[PDB]
RNA sequence: AAGCAGCUUUACAGAUCAAUGGCGGAGGGAGGUCAACAUCAAGAACUGUGGGCCUUUGCCUAUAGAACUUAUAACGAACAUGGUUCUUGCCUUUUACCAGAACCAUCCGGGUGUUGUCUCCAUAGAAACAGGUAAAGCUGUCCGUUACUGUGGGCUUGCCAUAUUUUUUGGAACUUUUC
């Protein structure tokens, strides 16, 4: 019905926790009325910072359904 | 309904919203929608386990949050009374 | 359903009982809607004429507030290689804005200031026009599968098929008339207190009348300023009535006669009290 | 005496709500609006406060049989006894309200209804920098007239939102009796004319931004506000959305579906008629037409709404306003519109940045307000004040600096210490309420309160702050004196009657500058009094005050006059001289071009998206060069040597010393501009404001030894009075200005307006508008101010009450009065007006003689010459050449 | 015949008011509009020569949808026996 | 604006036919050119109740109720007279007078609320009992339907879409340590 405000937040990367244990940080790109919310540049972020980060793709879509919370790092 | 209603009223209110996940975002509310997702500023963030940070600003889910705490005086807000 | 009852008092009546006492009352109605009609023809810049000792030209002439008017300075103030003659001061100027245009005002009242251009349209010449109607003398208008609500959706009010009642011509020419036209409820008035001719001196004449009743317009008005201007506010305390207190007293006894014959009966009377 | 004004505090009248909720909102920045109510005169403003205080509050004292009914309206906002007896606003009021919108989300909204009247545009002004967004009230009648014009092109300039409300629709049916269809095309046809002015945004009742009123009979929506009341139960849930908006705007329904083109074989109007006009006026056709036991059915199946049964004895004014209060039901409407409209994010930045110098956010430890005007507000002196930061509780000590220094504060805050600024304690604070003052403790961000004990520190407008370290000092910002819109211009001058009531006269003359913010009070060296003013109605506004409130005594008090001006049409071995030889300074004078001096009365300079503002206009000597030369064709000797815009004029440096020694002119240029400023202020001809004069500095001596103590102190006289060497020998003429007039009368009342018009001097008619749909039409023209005396009502009596006018100086028109000023045989004749070619003669030598600079016995004319400056020797010479008279 | 002159006026009204017109063609109905609330009194001037009963009143009722004979015939030369 | 569901009634058939609970009832309507008491011009103004301070008054705070009259200010969209004093005007003087003021009164009236009286028309009932005031079901008992059903009326309701990401058609189930 009423699409989410995360107007402002757009262009800026944004860490979000997925599901059960997931957390992943990408640039944000774009969001719809279920939250789907698509992002660039994704990465998945674990216990050691630089050593088991994996990158996931150019572009990755996230299902709303997962998202637990959303905290953009910027301004 | 009155209760998302209420969430209005809370807005711009420092309000604690603990998830269904265990943890709880305490903090000043940006932003709500009916489908009572809510978005703080200034929140300090507490772990399921009890690890407090905090975070400048933050977007939860509608689904995942358990309950939220509203300012005590929005009780005798005006829309509530039922005549 | 009229009336209270026997007592007289409080009556009530229904829209075409009054839109019909509206018309027969035609020769002696108000016949003005707009206040503005009464620019500088209200008490208030009746007061101020008064006090400042100007006439209104159709206003009353009263006698100076302040007398004492002929004292004066010698002054380099309101000389005249002092004075700018743009524009003759008018009385009506110095009625209107009485603070501006007066050196030394004093026991004057403020005037109001305008309403809003009264632009009422009426219609007179025939009944058969409707009640809402793009009457002449206004200005034209010169301008200029997707969707779909379930079928019998309707507005409000379709119901009722038709926007002009047969009394909405007469409701709305009784909503824009003056006092007591625009009432269908009211208290009962004394015939003492039913001014019917007051309204015509509260009006311009016309250029047409001769002078001698020109001036009858304007001692009517005089006198009704005096009685604006001094109110005598009538006392709580006066419970015993003559009437009343007479009534009580044990040698009065009452009845219902005739008017000619009360009045037969007071000249009979009032001529054995002389004798 | 003075006004109506509950005192006690037992008396103040209870809200619906509790008002400590209300008070608590106060804490949230985000939650709090401001909106201040501007419009026409006698547009429903004050009246339109009535609906909002009546349904905010539970039961008035103030409000009689009669109010409560629908025959006299709650000018509740209208507590002056003088505004009670013009039937008039004069004062700004306001009240600050708790108010829901459609989404039940209660805000804390501080209302400021400005008074409408032309003359009052400088309190509007205050309500301009007060508010977030205003509430244009325009009367569906009279539509968009061009007082409406300037306040949209006020509201895009001060950085302010705008929610248009279209007032008095019983007009449109009750006065009119506009068909259904025709009313639509009214309605179409004044926002069609909103959106022509506001030129970016489109305004229009789908986008929420329109609300539709008629105040008398009390009611208020919108369409989203109309559609949620009595469609909403009908349609989908996903529907309301998509239905309101194919309500407006040229598309029709029939049977379930929508078009844009007509419906063939049915008679079918737009939807804003069919589902909103339409079942408007069966309302307004059957509250006072249908009997009220059928109509008592038609409410409680379309409307759910009960006729009481006291309410079906009513009359049919209170009995259509008591249906139309019932069916729309409070004004949630308008304040849904009043919060979708204001956008903090945008805006507010930018209204700070306009206010004050453009600069980062100031912290938040800082205090820092607004006073923006000291209101006589129930018996006491108030300031009416805007937080902008912080958090200011009662008993704390707070800096006030008055706007009129905070130019060279600002100035002197680059820096490439002590006794800055006056110190006064809050005493008290109130939150305005119409015909009350609500105490409260404290007062935070964002809200206008009232505050006792500010008012001395300042005149006419003050900056609050109150800062913590001196190093946060360094960042404050202060505001700049406010943009009263119209120009004081229509000049009284006045002496007490009794020479030992003086001092009497100049407390009261202290009050009024505070009180009435649009007056310039000044004291003439002949002991009289001048106060200049906006208006015929102004002056008696202020002539009441200062003989009935705020002095008892009698004055003396002239006939209006008018401010003039002074400038050339020319320009002219031009020197100027001392009596000591050491200073030599030749000044030239030229006229300035019509579109230069135009655009500095605009108060910035510039063309085509790209204008430099006068404040800044010395900071980018580069880019001022380039704006001069492309703009203006200029000379890139005289872009570069520009010293200083003061008001309507120009100083430009044009010497061979500035070529051989300019450091030495450096040094004593910040004088030679303090004497021409010494000069602008009074003209050579009759004392006079200059205007419009482009000076030129031909050249300066130096006398053969330097002493900055003396130098330095003869330089601003004689700077001064060579400037008037050269305005006097460049064909010196005199200014007038021109009020702007705006009539309203019936069309067959024009050939009396036209003839009205021509027996003033200087008026002309320029456009006749046919005001759609009104028998009435807008006549626009001009007048001289000098020759609007009693305008108003000549108009008035002449067209027996169908005719207006409003008089009001927004554009600043400045016209040479029609005489030559050097005319030592033009014909004045005593008592009488002077014909045309002695008006320059004329208005000079009396206003010579209201100065005292020409003292005859009874008419002596000694002209304003160029012979009591410059040698005697040299005017002689200047007589055999035909050049000097 | 102010019954039916008033319909014309009210959809001559509607096309100046919801219908779009040529610019130079508009000018000229709105005049008309102007001169309906100045009450024609610059269109009722001539030579009334004929008192109302001078004027013997043949008011003919003809209508412009009747064959109206079309006698040209007259006008050319005949040869009267008469 | 309709069917159903819910609620409230209802003619009711009812459970109980007990103790209950709700709503009403414990001496009528409309009126009167009837009366008697109040009350009707003031910090934009009132009264009652609760609490705190000082020592009853007063102040502060909380709460309840406010008939009538007032904003281009007054019970009355009406308007007469008199007294004293000052200033005029007719001018022999005194009433009688002229027409402005200021302060006061008189007179013709008006609103509202109580209580009584009078005319007209009434009659359930539990209007049965007992307590008192300036007042009354004011209180206690009390009884009429009845507190849980189904038929019949009204809505204050449902949000008209009831399984496919933010709620109610399941990401559930299983095993392990410590204590
Ligand atoms: N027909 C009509 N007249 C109205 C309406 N609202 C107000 N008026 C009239 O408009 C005039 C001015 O009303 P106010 O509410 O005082 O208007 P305002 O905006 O306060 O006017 P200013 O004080 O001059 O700014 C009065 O004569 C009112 O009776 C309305 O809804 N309809
Ligand atoms: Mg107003």
């Amino acid at each position: 019905v009423s699409t989410p405000e995360l107007k402002k937040y757009m262009d800026k990367k944004i860490l979000l926790n997925i599901n059960g244990s997931r957390k992943v940080a990408g640039i944000l790109r774009g969001y719809d009325i279920f939250l789907n919310v698509v992002l660039d540049d994704a990465m998945e972020i674990n216990g050691e910072d630089p050593a088991n980060n994996h990158q996931l793709g150019l572009q990755t879509v996230i299902r709303g359904n997962s998202i637990i919370s959303l905290e953009a790092l910027d301004a | 309904g009155i209760p998302v209603k209420l969430l209005n009223e809370a807005q711009g209110h420092i309000v604690s919203l603990e998830l269904t996940t265990g943890a709880t975002y305490r903090g000043k509310l940006v932003e709500s929608e009916d489908s009572m997702n809510v978005q703080l500023r200034d929140v300090i963030a507490t772990e399921p386990q009890g690890a407090v940070t905090h975070m400048d600003q933050i977007f939860v889910r509608g689904s995942q949050i358990k309950f939220i705490v509203v300012p005590d005086l929005l009780k005798n807000a005006p829309l509530f009374k039922k005549n | 359903k009229k009336v209270n009852g026997t007592s007289y008092k409080k009556w009530s009546f229904d829209l075409p009982e009054m839109s019909n006492l509206y018309r027969l009352s035609t020769p002696l109605r108000d016949e003005v809607t707009d206040k503005n009609y009464y620019y500088l023809f209200d008490k208030k810049s009746f007061f101020n004429g008064k006090a400042l000792n100007n006439a209104i030209p159709g206003g009353p002439k009263f006698e100076p507030l302040y007398p004492r008017e002929e004292e004066e300075d010698y002054n380099e103030f309101n000389s005249i290689d002092r004075v700018i003659f743009r524009v003759p001061i008018r009385s009506e100027y110095k009625v209107a804005f009485p603070h501006l245009y007066n050196s030394r005002p004093r026991s004057v009242r403020i005037p109001w200031y305008n309403n809003p251009v009264s632009c009422i349209i009426q219609n007179d010449e025939e009944y058969d026009t409707p009640a809402l109607f793009f009457d002449p003398s206004l200005n034209p208008i010169p301008h200029f599968g997707d969707f779909t609500l379930p079928e019998d959706f309707a507005p409000l009010l379709a119901e009722e098929e038709e926007l002009i009642l047969p009394n909405t011509k007469d409701a709305m020419s009784l909503y824009h008339s003056p006092f007591p036209f625009n009432r269908t409820k009211g208290k009962m008035v004394r015939a003492q207190d039913v001014a019917l001719a007051k309204k015509w001196f509260l009006q311009h004449p016309d250029e047409e009348y001769p002078v001698k009743v020109k001036v009858s317009y304007q001692k009517l008005l005089k006198n009704y300023v005096l009685n604006e201007l001094h109110p005598t506010l009538p006392t709580n305390h006066n419970k015993t009535k003559l009437l009343k207190s007479l009534k009580n007293t044990k040698y009065f006894q009452q009845t219902t006669i005739d008017w000619v014959e009360a009045g037969l009966q007071l000249c009979r009377q009032g001529h054995n009290m002389l004798n | 005496e003075h006004t109506i004004f509950t005192q006690l505090k037992k008396n103040i009248p209870k809200t619906r709500y509790n008002r400590d909720y209300m008070l608590s909102m106060a804490n949230i920045p985000e939650r709090i609006i401001n909106v201040g109510v501007i419009g026409p005169l006698h547009s429903g403003k004050t009246s339109l406060m009535d609906l909002l205080v009546i349904d905010s509050h539970k039961r008035i004292p103030d409000m009689s049989k009669n109010v409560e009914l629908g025959w006299k309206p709650l000018r509740y906002l209208d507590n002056l006894k003088q505004e009670i007896d013009r039937g008039l606003s004069i004062k700004l009021n306001g009240s600050t309200l708790l108010c829901t919108d459609l989404e039940s989300k209660s805000r804390m909204i501080n209302f400021l209804d400005a008074p409408g009247h032309v003359n009052f545009m400088d309190e509007t002004a205050v309500a301009l920098a007060a508010s977030d967004l205003v509430l244009i009230v325009i009367d569906v009648v009279e539509g968009v007239t061009f007082v409406v014009e300037q306040l949209i092109k006020q509201s895009i300039k001060n950085n302010v939102a705008m929610c248009f409300v279209i007032n008095k629709l019983d007009r449109l049916i009750l006065d009119l009796k506009l068909p259904p269809m025709d009313a639509y095309l009214k309605l179409n046809h004044i926002i069609a004319n909103i959106n022509s002015f506001t030129k970016g945004n489109v305004f229009s009742p789908i986008d929420n931004n329109i609300i539709f009123a008629s105040t008398k009979l009390g009611f208020t929506f919108t369409i989203k506000e109309f559609v949620s009341y009595y469609y909403a139960h009908s349609i989908p849930s996903s529907k309301i959305d998509d239905f309101t908006t194919r309500l407006w705007g040229s598309v029709y329904y029939h049977k379930g579906n929508f078009r844009t083109k007509p419906f063939e074989n049915v008679e079918k109007y737009p939807t804003f008629v069919e589902f909103i006009l339409i079942p408007l006026y069966k309302i307004f056709s059957y509250a006072l037409s249908m009997e009220k036991d059928k109509l008592k059915n038609l409410l409680r199946s379309n409307f759910r709404v009960n006729l009481s049964q006291e309410a079906l004895q009513y009359d049919p004014q209170p009995f259509l306003k008591h249906v139309l209060q019932l069916i729309f039901r409070q004004q949630t409407g308008l304040v849904d519109a009043i919060t979708r409209c204001y956008q903090p994010f945008e805006l507010f930045d930018n209204k700070t940045a306009h206010l004050s110098i453009p600069g980062k956010s100031t912290p938040e430890g800082t205090l820092w307000a607004h006073v923006l005007k000291t209101v006589d507000y129930g018996g006491a002196e108030w300031s009416l004040v805007r937080i902008y930061s912080g958090l200011l509780k009662r008993g704390d000590t707070v800096r006030i600096l008055d706007t009129s220094q905070s130019e060279s504060r600002q100035k002197r805050q680059l820096h490439d210490e002590d006794d800055e600024t006056p110190s006064c304690e809050v005493e008290e604070i109130g939150l305005l309420g119409g015909r009350y003052v609500y105490p409260v403790h404290e007062a935070h961000k964002g809200q206008i309160v009232l505050i006792k004990g500010i008012s001395s520190a300042y005149i006419k407008s003050a900056t609050l702050y109150s800062v913590k370290s001196k190093e946060d000092m360094k960042q404050l910002k202060f505001f700049k004196p406010l943009d009263y819109i119209t120009e004081a211009v229509f000049k009284i001058v006045l002496q007490p009657l009794l020479p030992r009531e003086l001092p009497k006269l100049l407390d009261a003359l202290n009050k009024i500058s505070k009180y009435y913010p649009g007056v310039i009070i000044k004291v003439e060296e002949s002991g009289e009094h001048v106060i200049l003013g906006n208006g015929e109605l102004y002056m008696d506004c202020l002539l009441y005050d200062l003989r009935a409130s705020y002095a008892k005594i009698e004055i003396k008090i002239s006939d209006p006059l008018t401010v003039f001006s002074e400038s050339c049409s020319n320009e002219s071995s031009r020197l100027g001289e001392e009596n000591l030889p050491g200073l030599s300074i030749s000044v030239a004078a030229e006229p300035m071009d019509s579109k230069m001096i135009q655009d500095l009365s605009r108060n910035t300079l510039g063309k085509g998206q790209n204008c430099l503002d006068i404040d800044g206009i010395m900071d980018n000597p580069r880019k001022l060069s380039k704006i001069l030369r492309t703009e203006y064709g200029w000379d890139s000797l005289a872009s570069r040597n520009v010293w200083s815009f003061y008001n309507g004029n120009v100083l430009i440096n044009d010497t061979l010393p500035d070529e051989i020694s300019p450091e030495l002119l450096s040094k004593y240029k910040e004088q030679i501009i303090q004497g021409f400023y010494w000069a602008v202020k009074e003209g050579p001809l009759a004392e006079e404001p200059i205007y419009g004069v482009q000076y030129k500095l031909l050249s300066i001596s130096v006398p053969s030894d330097v002493n900055i103590d003396v130098m330095k102190s003869q330089i601003i006289p004689l700077m001064k009075k060579a400037c008037y060497v050269g305005l006097l020998t460049a064909i010196p003429i005199l200014l007038e200005p021109i009020y702007e007039v705006d009539i309203t009368v019936h069309a067959p009342l024009l050939p009396i307006v036209e003839e009205l018009m021509k027996k003033r001097r200087g008026s002309r008619i320029y456009k006749t508008i046919k005001v759609a749909g009104t028998p009435l039409l807008e006549v626009r023209g001009q007048v001289p101010v000098i020759e609007s005396a009693g305008f108003e009502t000549d108009l008035r009596l002449s067209t027996n009450g169908l005719g207006m006018c409003q008089l009001y100086f927004w554009h600043k028109i400045w016209r040479k009065v029609p005489g030559d000023v050097l005319d030592k045989d033009a014909f004045i004749p005593k008592l009488k007006p002077a014909p045309i070619n002695s008006l320059s003669r004329d208005f000079v030598m009396k206003t010579r003689r209201r100065k005292g600079i020409s003292t005859g016995g009874f008419m002596s004319n000694d002209g304003p010459t160029l012979e009591k400056y410059i040698s005697a020797e040299l005017y002689a010479q200047l007589r055999e050449n035909g050049l000097v008279p | 015949s102010k019954k039916t002159h008033d319909m014309i006026w009210e959809k001559l009204r509607y096309i100046l008011q919801t219908q779009e017109l040529s610019s130079t063609l508009r000018e000229s109905l709105e005049t008309l509009f102007e001169i309906r609330q100045k009450d024609y009194k610059s269109g009722s001037q001539g030579l009334f020569i004929l008192d109302p009963t001078s004027y013997t009143v043949h008011t003919h009722s003809y209508i412009v949808s009747d064959e109206d004979e079309a006698n040209k015939e007259l006008g050319n030369f005949e040869k009267c026996e008469n």
